[PDB]
């Protein structure tokens, strides 16, 4: 009866790790190319002087 | 004393080998309960698995 069970969650908690990754993945991905676009939009030595 | 001892001893027996033949009866139908209990938890979870 358990095992059953505790084999049941273990292969929805492993497609819910993809999710999760995924989630954290994709999520950094357009955090990274957004801070990609911003740092290029300013320039090497400009963003260097703002800051 | 030996008739003492005879109903001391039968008086004795007679109420621990009703108590033991009750908790034989009790032991013999609670292994049978276990069995079906086991098979509708073994049923009931593995439909509620599904």
């Amino acid at each position: 009866r358990v095992k059953k069970v505790r084999e049941m969650e273990l292969i929805y908690a492993r497609a819910q790790l993809e999710l999760e990754v995924s989630k954290a993945q994709q999520l950094a991905n357009v955090e990274a190319k957004k801070f990609k676009e911003m740092t290029e939009a300013l320039g090497p030595g400009t963003i260097r002087d703002l800051a | 004393a030996m008739s003492m001892a005879v109903e001391s001893t039968g008086n004795a027996k007679a109420e621990a080998e009703s108590r033991a033949e009750a908790a034989r009866i009790e032991g013999e139908g609670s292994v049978l309960q276990a069995k079906l209990k086991a098979q509708a938890l073994a049923i009931e979870t593995e439909a509620e698995l599904e």
